[PDB]
């Protein structure tokens, strides 16, 4: 036959490719199945065959597709000096992202950087990095975390193609994945309630897997699904004895630091 | 006969796709050969600026976000860094765990590099459709180890999937590929293309497993969360059931390394032997990795099982020790303020100053790291030469074998083909060492589970963290003042390999490696990609 698959354009701005990497850890479905049977991934610098002008041209073909497209943005937008501190093909990233956004059926921000500005926006923000919605002035579906769980990202993508925009919180996050506090689903909750905290990482308390609140854990103020779905089908930070950094909250680099404290 | 056109003039490839981060490459070409080159990194973030005045404990979490592909390695280098500054010696178990996580990272990172970033430069995916899948099964049955993935039936099913995908008219990531309609510089038989493509798809599944393995110890991937000042937080990682799962997953990954990666690599290398004479450089640096003693930077350099060393002028008879005081970064040809040349990283300065695109005087967001005035190639090829030169038994055996299967001299390794082969060579070696390293930690962990040492924050101090990351010699350098970050500088493998010219106008490794690159087709200059990709560039790592 030939069932047409929805066009996805994926842009990389000021990013670390961690979001791309996280996406490709999907197992429901695997990334191959997703790009062969579910979507048409039509621009993606990390893995696309074309380079240079050939790549640029594939982008512009995708943008002018008769059937429209969805936009996935990974990374914040550096806006200083006319946005020249972040360029692709000799164009400021703000300018290309603006142009791709104008006509997108929907915009999905993958990761804290695109959603809210991320690691480059942290004080003193030398590149004047913004999040997409702020830089462009358009509503974005935010899939944050640094990086987000592929389950959250693929789920959102599938959800937007087959049902519509999902219910979002005040921060633009799908309530399906971000509706609950890390802390409310943490196996160490009973330790927290009984005020059983590890005072250091070397302590016997740490060995006994006591709560990590006193070591800076931001679980109590972070919205994400980590302890419920885990990462890589095996683990999550607190299971590995490490406090949550609050990496799915906007501007967490500045609001959650110092990471090993609560002050 | 290496294909080469008569093209004279400039070529710009921007974006360089299939790398990490944002790279523009400019060449001058004459009679179809690259005669000059510029490596122009196109993004600045400024992590070093961001860290000034912050909690030294916080650095590992910021710096890990220099990059999501070489995830971990920055958090590891920061932790080593701060551990050094505070003068704490991490427990045995911590050394073991940190080193095993690095091993898992090499496996994951290298596998994805060859198949998902590098292979499309050498493999014509569309030409796979022309193979007979029976003849391709016979070909795979005759080179590579026996496996069900390699049967006519499995190869046919790959071919059928690809066929319906191309016939759909939506080529997705293959849109405008340099191989579409054939290309003089692509030499592989259709059967080889089909085998490699099957393995490309398999690899997409296998890298999930590699990351799972890594996560058992790292807590998650990407961006691990198990390292702390004084050691590691993951007591569970020292336990039996997680370690048995870690081993089991690691052996599956390594089976795929031995069954698919290495044989595909060697087939590719066999067909493109001419690439053993293109893309060579002369100086190699490594800080070493997988040390038996990580109590200090000096001990790391001395006892790294993948040894440290410096090779100059391809001289494999004189491996020098690494002089950490001899490292400095220039900025003359970079987008930084005047007066920042020659800085040792402890005195490093990150004062960004953009000019304009393709300003030959300032054309990269990367600094130019130099070692006594010399550019240095880092990474698997550097590690391989240094290890081979010191008679490291695994490197000598595997390298001499690769040389024996390919029928080329060791000097053919100073090349893009060599650079590519090295990457697979050390992957098979990490794989051969996994069971031993896991047993060492399982045994130690069961005897005593100490994983983090006590430490005190000093008012004032400096420290350096060294690691040999998948792309090469990585160093993080801190000055603490008032118990805070006074200066924090990253010098990263891609900075070494892909930075611009130094203060003397001297080309970096990649810029030199590109000189004499043949261009069969100026419209579709895959050869540029072959060599750049061979360095496994990460601009986000490079510029931070
Ligand atoms: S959100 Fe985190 S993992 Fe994703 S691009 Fe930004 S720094 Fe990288
Ligand atoms: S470890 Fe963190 S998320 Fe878990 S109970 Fe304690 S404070 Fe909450
Ligand atoms: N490996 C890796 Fe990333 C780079 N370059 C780092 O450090
Ligand atoms: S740091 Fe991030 S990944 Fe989950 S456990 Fe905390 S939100
Ligand atoms: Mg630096
Ligand atoms: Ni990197």
């Amino acid at each position: 036959t030939a069932k047409h698959r929805p066009s996805v354009v994926w842009l990389h701005n000021a990013e670390c490719v961690g979001c791309t990497e996280a996406a490709i850890r999907t197992i429901k479905p695997y990334i191959d199945a997703l790009i062969l049977d579910t979507i048409s991934l039509d621009y993606q610098e990390t893995i696309m065959a074309a380079a240079g002008e050939a790549a640029e041209a594939a982008l512009h073909q995708a943008l002018e597709g008769k059937d429209g497209y969805y936009l996935v943005v990974e990374g914040g937008l550096p806006t200083i000096d006319g946005g020249q501190w972040g360029m692709v093909a000799g164009h400021p990233m703000i300018e290309t992202t603006k142009k791709a956004a104008a006509k997108a059926k929907g915009i999905i921000c993958i990761g804290t950087c695109s959603a809210y500005g991320g690691v480059q926006k942290a004080k003193p923000n030398p590149s004047q990095a913004k999040g997409v919605s702020e830089a462009l002035g358009v509503k974005t579906i935010n899939i944050p975390g640094c990086p987000p769980n592929p389950i959250n990202f693929v789920g959102a993508v599938v959800h937007v193609l087959t049902k519509g925009i999902p219910d979002l919180d005040e921060n633009g996050r799908p309530k399906l994945f971000y509706g609950e506090l890390v802390h409310d689903n943490c196996p160490r909750l009973p330790h927290f309630e009984a005020s059983e905290f590890a005072p250091s990482f070397d302590s016997e308390e740490a060995k006994k897997g006591f709560c990590l609140y006193e070591l800076g854990c931001k679980g109590p103020v972070t919205y994400n699904n980590c302890p419920k779905v885990l990462f890589n089908q095996v683990n999550w930070p607190v299971q590995a004895g490490h406090p949550c950094l609050g990496c799915s909250e906007p501007d967490f680099w500045d609001t959650m630091t110092p990471f090993y404290e609560q002050g | 006969p290496t294909p080469q056109s008569t093209f004279t003039g400039p070529i710009v490839v921007d974006p360089i796709t299939r790398i990490e981060g944002h790279l523009r490459i400019m060449v001058e070409v004459e009679n179809g050969k690259v005669k000059d080159a510029w490596s122009s990194s196109q993004l600045f973030r400024g992590l070093e600026i961001i860290l000034k005045g912050r909690d030294p404990r916080d650095a590992q979490h910021f710096t890990q976000r220099a990059c999501g592909v070489c995830t971990y390695v920055h958090a590891l280098a920061s932790s080593r860094c701060v551990d050094d500054a505070v003068k704490v010696s991490i427990p045995a178990n911590a050394r073991m765990m940190r080193n095993l996580v690095m091993a898992s990272q090499y496996l994951h990172d290298h596998l994805v590099h060859f198949y998902h970033l590098h292979a499309l430069d050498w493999v014509d995916v569309t030409a796979a459709l022309k193979a007979d899948p029976n003849k391709a099964a016979k070909l795979a049955a005759s080179i590579a180890p026996a496996r069900p993935g390699n049967s006519a039936k499995a190869l046919k099913a790959v071919q059928d999937k690809l066929k319906a995908f191309v016939e759909s008219g939506q080529l997705g990531i293959f849109t405008n590929a340099y191989f579409l309609g054939g290309h003089k510089a692509y030499y592989l038989p259709p059967e080889v293309d089909l085998i490699a493509t099957a393995h490309y798809l398999e690899a997409l599944h296998m890298q999930v497993k590699a990351a799972s393995a890594m996560a058992i110890l790292g807590g998650k991937n990407p961006h691990t969360q198990f390292t702390v000042v004084g050691g590691c937080s993951n007591y569970q990682g020292l336990t039996k059931d997680p370690l048995a799962n870690y081993l089991a997953l690691s052996k599956e990954v390594c089976q795929f390394v031995n069954e698919c990666y290495i044989p595909d690599l060697l087939a590719v290398a066999g067909f493109y032997k001419d690439w053993g004479g293109i893309g060579g450089t002369s100086n190699y640096l490594a800080f070493g990795e997988f040390a038996t003693d990580d109590s200090s930077p000096e001990k790391h350099l001395a006892t790294s099982q993948f040894p440290s060393g410096v090779i100059t002028g391809r001289d494999l008879g004189k491996v020098d020790n690494v002089d950490l005081g001899a490292i400095y970064e220039d900025v003359k040809y970079s987008w930084y303020a005047p007066g920042g040349d020659g800085k040792h990283p402890y005195d490093g300065v990150t004062d960004p100053k953009y000019t304009k695109l393709d300003d030959k005087d300032h054309y990269s967001w990367m600094k130019a790291p130099r070692y006594k005035g010399k550019a240095m190639e880092v990474g698997p090829l550097a590690r391989t030469f240094i290890a081979y030169a010191k008679g490291q038994p695994d490197f000598k055996k595997v390298v001499d074998m690769v040389l024996g299967k390919l029928s080329v001299p060791a000097t053919a390794l100073h090349s893009t083909l060599g650079r590519t082969a090295a990457r697979g060579i050390e992957t098979a070696i990490v794989c051969a060492n996994m069971e031993k390293w896991i047993k060492e930690m399982a045994d130690s962990g069961a005897k005593d589970n100490t994983l983090c040492a006590k430490w005190e924050m000093p008012e004032e101090s400096k420290g350096v963290g060294l690691a040999d990351a998948p792309r090469g010699a990585l160093s993080h350098w801190i000055r603490i003042k008032g118990k805070k970050i006074d200066n924090f500088q990253l010098v990263v493998p891609s900075t070494w390999n892909l930075g611009p010219r130094g203060a003397q106008g001297d080309k970096s490794p990649v810029e030199e490696a590109l000189i004499g690159t043949p261009i069969a087709d100026p419209k579709r200059p895959v050869e540029i990609l072959r060599t750049v990709h061979a360095f496994d560039p990460c601009i986000a790592c490079g510029v931070h």
